[PDB]
RNA sequence: GAAAUUGUUGAAAGGGAAGGGCAUUUGAUCAGACA
RNA sequence: AGAACUGGCGAUGCGGGAUGAACCGAACGUAGAGUUAAGGUGCCGGAAUACACGCUCAUCAGACACCACAAAAGGUGUUAG
RNA sequence: GCCCUGAAAAUGGAUGGCGCUCAAGCGUGUUACCUAUACUCUACCGUCAGGGUUGAUAUGAUGCCCUGACGAGUAGGCAGGCGUGGAGGUCAGUGACGAAGCCUAGACCGUAAGGUCGGGUCGAACGGCCUCUAGUGCAGAUCUUGGUGGUAGUAGCAAAUA
RNA sequence: UUUGCUCCACACAAUAUAGAUGGAUACGAAUAAGGCGUCCUUGUGGCGUCGCUGAACCAUAGCAGGCUAGCAACGGUGCACUUGGCGGAAAGGCCUUGGGUGCUUGCUGGCGAAUUGCAAUGUCAUUUUGCGUGGGGAUAAAUCAUUUGUAUACGACUUAGA
């Protein structure tokens, strides 16, 4: 359904994991810049891992766009859903995770009526 | 070009035959080297006797096993010669070396196969005449190789059964050329003649 | 050097047959029975085998074995071994 | 240096008010390009006159093409050079087709027989040996004898395939 | 440093290794020369000390 | 006939590389019987296919191909740089690649 | 009822450590997208 | 061990010098293409077993700045003077 | 000039290795070729700068739009942000038709800190946005307390007569 | 231990592949010398010839090569067979006889081919294994335990037991 847009180029799709996150259990993959003096990573000796930096920043056009083309949006009831009433080619609706079973089925229903996208439409669906 | 390429070693210089056998090998051309003992090395036989004895002392001190191994047969004096020019520790490396065989003399399969030369390692061409140089088998025999007498014995025997081969051949290709000239001057022949044959 | 063939006799003392085993008493002692065959037919195969040796064979050795039974040992299992032959002409050798 | 041209370079001290029309001096100069040549001019003339380019002026630079460029000639070369200990004077004879062809194989045979590099060398005079038997060094004389002939044995075909299937032959 | 008093080593490296042998029947590592001109006969024999 | 070949045989030599950093986005090709950079300028552009097999039948076959194009001459000996759709798998170094006669100019 | 750490099952690799970077073959697995 | 001017290293990766704080080259946002620096091109290794003219045969040859050494003195070895 | 003599050290061994002798050595000349995070052109990101534009009747004025240059970094400064415990206002937010938590080489957004969903397990609570507040972020500190390994089914279990 | 094994044949099914795609095309020796033809007195011989690259040689036309007729030859060649011989360096290959049979593009004919839509490798090699079939052929051992002491820390070794 999506609004037309450039080919989305992603610039660095791999996840930037922390230095030595792989080494000791206690170090979480969670990125963290190294402050050492001798740190081969910090100095950027060739062959160690790559560090997040602003050149890696995505294109100001395709930024945020998921595959479809729609900038997504957490939705929790129907009124929330309706904020997308006039932008079904720009935003999609992502039903919140806490949203009950029976409530989702209304929200979906209205999404269909309004013509609004729903990303996670099999969420707690009786089947 | 060919599936396999047999190289008569005779009159080739160790380090050059190597260098080329290396690259034939790394670009995936299966190569086998024969008559390895009849191989040459720059320098009078004695200098190369020496050079080899220096190679001989190099051995792991605490255990003469795990250290350098000293191979005597001319084929393997050639194989070392060759292994040095190959990234032999890597995959890629073992890969190539597998596509190679080195032989003193000319054993079965290979003696009925034709075998080629590598003009850029041919000694007679390469070396300056009057330079002193060195045969492998004689260098190898002087450093503990046990099998020179035997080799040149079978060789002499093989070199006989294959003169007969060539004799027979030379007579057949006489009739062949004899027959190919009773065809001379005829129409078809004059036609090919004109298309360059 | 490389073993090109052996050629064995026809009958074989249980003394040497013993050697080719580890649990004799139990086994069926089939050792050297299909070999003992090849004599049945005239000889033929045994012939060429010997004949092969002569044509080639640069050296020749005998397969002998101790008659351990005559020795006061308790062993039974006799001792088999190769022995070089150092007399004239390989062809004369195999005949011997 | 490269492949040499020969140059007539010409210059003169600048006009003074009291000395207009200075005396003008030339050199034949052996250089690979006109720039190196104008350099050498000053290099040498400064070793000879109260001048330096700053107080001087180039007046003409022209190339000098071989008299009879396909006439084999017998050159006698005179050279000052610098070894590792002292400086030195040499005469060598060179047989070749032009002054410009020789003066390269000169510089070459200095580079190789005495490891004298360009900077280290002064071409004092290159001049043709007119009448033979005034060839005095012998490796040239060796080539003046009548009905000279010589063969070129042990001939080498430079193979163009990695492998070959003959086994060659050095006949010629 | 260096020794103090040189004295000859122990043992004989020619007999290494000093493992158990790989069979009770030591091996005839070599045989007499051959002169094919004498009569043919054996070159050894089997025994019991 | 016996022959069905409509391409030239080529080996897959190296990646384009420095002395000690290689660059998989460009593969270097040895075209048979092409041994000078001039003899090589003929093949510039001619699409390259590297055929190979696998265990899983796919779109009906047990044969897949990666596809490329000769793009320039390499050095002084008719070696040749090519780029493919996906880069070539380095196990293929010294394997057989096929160079075609299209898009031709004769 | 997390982690360290352990048992079973399933898959994979391992010629004197293991882990990592760029790239791609292979297997497994997955989104989106068509209309 | 100590001063002067500058350029660096420290705080700095990238290419070359096999290796290396200080040398050569060049200073970094993420990338495509082209071309180069210094340094290379028998094979390891991308790239001429290219072209040319000499010199050198070492029973301890020689093989590239910083750089990982050698001198006096000698040779009827051989080269050009 | 090159080559030889002069030229003696301790684990086995280094023109970087193989190896090379009309060289793959020494000197010198000519061309071609190889490849840096440098140079040229283009795309994207960010930074700084210079212009444009409040005119309604629609959606950001700290905005919207054109354009040019630039981008290393320890100690250190500043900036814009991410995340936690509680507080004011709000969404008449979420939820026993399943809140919080936890597992999950399953999905997506971000350069990143982190954010969102799916499935599973679970059982009573809990979020978004504008503000407020601080006992507010861990890999270290021979760090505190607890818990757990490799060592390892190992050292051992042998004095005092049986 | 539920009909298990092996060699020859096909059948399905897997699984692999350092990388088929006309042919690895056989003297030896010399290199300041040789190859070949030829004559002879058979020699370190006479005469001639060639080289200067395999850019050769051989093969190569037919639905990835279908279905057919005929002439000329009496040749080639593929296959299963049979005769005699050779080859141990790793021989596992070479050669030769004789029938049978397919093909022959040596030459002349009849027919087919599209619609894979303008390219998409457009699939034709050989790897190892497993499951049933039926055509020959074959009916053992080793280990634990016990035991000896030519051996031994334990394993191991060396004996013995229908
Ligand atoms: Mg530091
Ligand atoms: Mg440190
Ligand atoms: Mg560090
Ligand atoms: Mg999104
Ligand atoms: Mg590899
Ligand atoms: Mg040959
Ligand atoms: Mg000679
Ligand atoms: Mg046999
Ligand atoms: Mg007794
Ligand atoms: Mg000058
Ligand atoms: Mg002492
Ligand atoms: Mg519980
Ligand atoms: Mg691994
Ligand atoms: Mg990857
Ligand atoms: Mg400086
Ligand atoms: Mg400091
Ligand atoms: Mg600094
Ligand atoms: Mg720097
Ligand atoms: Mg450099
Ligand atoms: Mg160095
Ligand atoms: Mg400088
Ligand atoms: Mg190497
Ligand atoms: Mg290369
Ligand atoms: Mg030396
Ligand atoms: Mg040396
Ligand atoms: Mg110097
Ligand atoms: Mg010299
Ligand atoms: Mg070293
Ligand atoms: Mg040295
Ligand atoms: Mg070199
Ligand atoms: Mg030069
Ligand atoms: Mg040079
Ligand atoms: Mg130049
Ligand atoms: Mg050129
Ligand atoms: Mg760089
Ligand atoms: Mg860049
Ligand atoms: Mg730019
Ligand atoms: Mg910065
Ligand atoms: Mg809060
Ligand atoms: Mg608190
Ligand atoms: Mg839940
Ligand atoms: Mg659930
Ligand atoms: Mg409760
Ligand atoms: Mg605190
Ligand atoms: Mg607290
Ligand atoms: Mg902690
Ligand atoms: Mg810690
Ligand atoms: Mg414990
Ligand atoms: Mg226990
Ligand atoms: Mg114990
Ligand atoms: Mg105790
Ligand atoms: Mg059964
Ligand atoms: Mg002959
Ligand atoms: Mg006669
Ligand atoms: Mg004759
Ligand atoms: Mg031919
Ligand atoms: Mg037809
Ligand atoms: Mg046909
Ligand atoms: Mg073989
Ligand atoms: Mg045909
Ligand atoms: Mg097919
Ligand atoms: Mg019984």
């Amino acid at each position: 359904a999506s609004l037309p847009h450039p080919k989305i180029v992603k610039k660095h799709t791999k996840k930037f994991k922390r230095h030595h996150s792989d080494r000791y259990h206690r170090v979480a993959e969670n990125w963290r810049k190294q402050k050492g003096i001798d740190s081969v990573v910090r100095r950027r000796f060739r062959g160690n891992i790559s560090q997040p930096k602003i050149g890696y920043g995505s294109n100001k056009k395709t930024k945020f766009l998921s595959p479809s083309g729609h900038k997504t949006f957490l939705v929790a009831n129907v009124k929330d859903l309706e904020t997308l009433t006039m932008h079904t080619k720009t935003y999609a609706a992502e039903i919140a995770h806490n949203i009950s079973a029976k409530n989702r089925v209304v929200i979906l229903a209205r999404a269909k009526a309004l013509g609004i996208k729903v990303t996670n439409p099999k969420g707690r669906l009786a089947l | 070009v060919e599936p396999v390429v047999v190289i008569d070693g005779k009159g080739h210089l160790v380090g050059r035959l190597a260098s080329v056998v290396a690259k034939q090998l790394l670009n995936g051309q299966k190569i086998v080297v024969v008559r390895a003992e009849e191989l040459n090395i720059s320098g009078e036989f004695f200098r190369n006797k020496l050079k080899y004895h220096d190679f001989l002392r190099k051995a792991t001190a605490f255990n003469k096993t795990r250290g350098p191994f000293h191979f005597r047969a001319p084929s393997r004096i050639f194989y070392k010669a060759l292994r040095g020019m190959v990234s032999h520790k890597t995959a890629r490396g073992k890969a190539a070396l597998e596509r190679l065989k080195v032989f003193e003399g000319i054993p079965p399969p290979y003696d009925k196969k034709k075998r080629v030369v590598v003009p850029q390692a041919l000694r007679v061409l390469r070396l300056k005449p009057g330079r002193k140089y060195t045969t492998l088998g004689k260098l190898s025999t002087s450093v503990g190789w046990k099998y020179e007498d035997v080799v040149a014995k079978l060789e002499a025997k093989r070199k006989v059964s294959s003169a007969e081969y060539y004799a027979k051949k030379r007579a057949f290709t006489k009739k062949v050329a004899s027959a190919n000239a009773t065809a001379a001057e005829s129409d078809v022949a004059k036609q090919l003649a004109a298309l360059g044959y | 050097l490389r073993s090109l063939t052996t050629v064995w006799a026809e009958h074989l003392s249980d003394e040497v047959k013993r050697r080719f085993y580890k649990n004799w008493y139990k086994s069926k002692k089939k050792a050297f029975t299909k070999y003992s065959a090849k004599y049945a037919q005239d000889g033929a195969g045994i012939e060429r085998e010997l004949a092969r040796i002569k044509k080639y064979a640069s050296v020749v050795r005998v397969l002998v074995h101790t008659q351990i039974r005559k020795t006061p040992l308790a062993q039974k299992k006799a001792h088999l071994a190769e022995i070089q032959l150092n007399g004239g002409s390989i062809s004369e050798k195999v005949d011997w | 240096m490269a492949h040499f041209k020969e140059y007539q370079v010409i210059g003169r001290r600048l006009p003074t008010e009291s000395v207009p029309e200075p005396k003008l001096f030339r050199m034949r100069i052996f250089a690979s390009n006109e720039v190196i040549a104008k350099s050498r001019y000053w290099y040498f003339l400064q070793k000879l006159h109260k001048v330096k380019k700053a107080s001087g002026e180039i007046v003409s630079i022209n190339q000098i093409n071989e008299a009879h460029p396909t006439k084999v000639k017998n050159f006698g070369v005179w050279v000052r050079y610098d070894s590792r200990s002292g400086t030195h004077n040499m005469y060598k004879e060179i047989r070749d087709v032009s002054r410009v062809a020789a003066v390269e194989t000169l510089y070459q045979d200095m580079a190789a027989r005495h490891r004298a590099r360009f900077r280290s060398i002064h071409i004092l005079k290159v001049a043709e040996i007119e009448k033979t038997a005034d060839v005095k060094r012998q490796y040239v004389k060796q080539f003046l004898t009548k009905d000279l002939k010589f063969p070129l044995p042990h001939r080498v075909q430079k193979s163009t395939k990695t492998f070959s299937y003959k086994r060659p032959s050095t006949f010629y | 440093s260096h020794r103090k008093y040189e004295a000859p080593r122990h043992g004989h490296l020619g007999f290494l290794p000093r493992k158990r042998a790989a069979s009770i029947r030591a091996r005839v590592k070599a045989f007499p020369k051959d002169d094919r001109s004498k009569p043919v006969a054996l070159t050894s024999f089997l025994g019991y000390k | 006939a016996e022959s069905h070949r409509l391409y030239v045989k080529g080996k897959h030599l190296s990646y384009q590389r420095s002395k000690r950093v290689n660059n998989p986005n460009v593969s270097l090709i040895k075209i048979e019987g092409v041994a000078t950079p001039q003899d090589a300028q003929f093949y510039l552009g001619k699409r390259i296919a590297y055929v190979y097999r696998a265990s899983k039948e796919v779109r009906g076959s047990k044969i897949r191909v990666m596809w490329g194009k000769v793009t320039r001459t390499h050095g002084n000996s008719g070696v040749v740089r090519a780029t493919f759709r996906n880069n070539l798998p380095a196990k293929t170094f010294g394997a057989s690649v096929r160079i075609f006669l299209y898009p031709s100019n004769i």
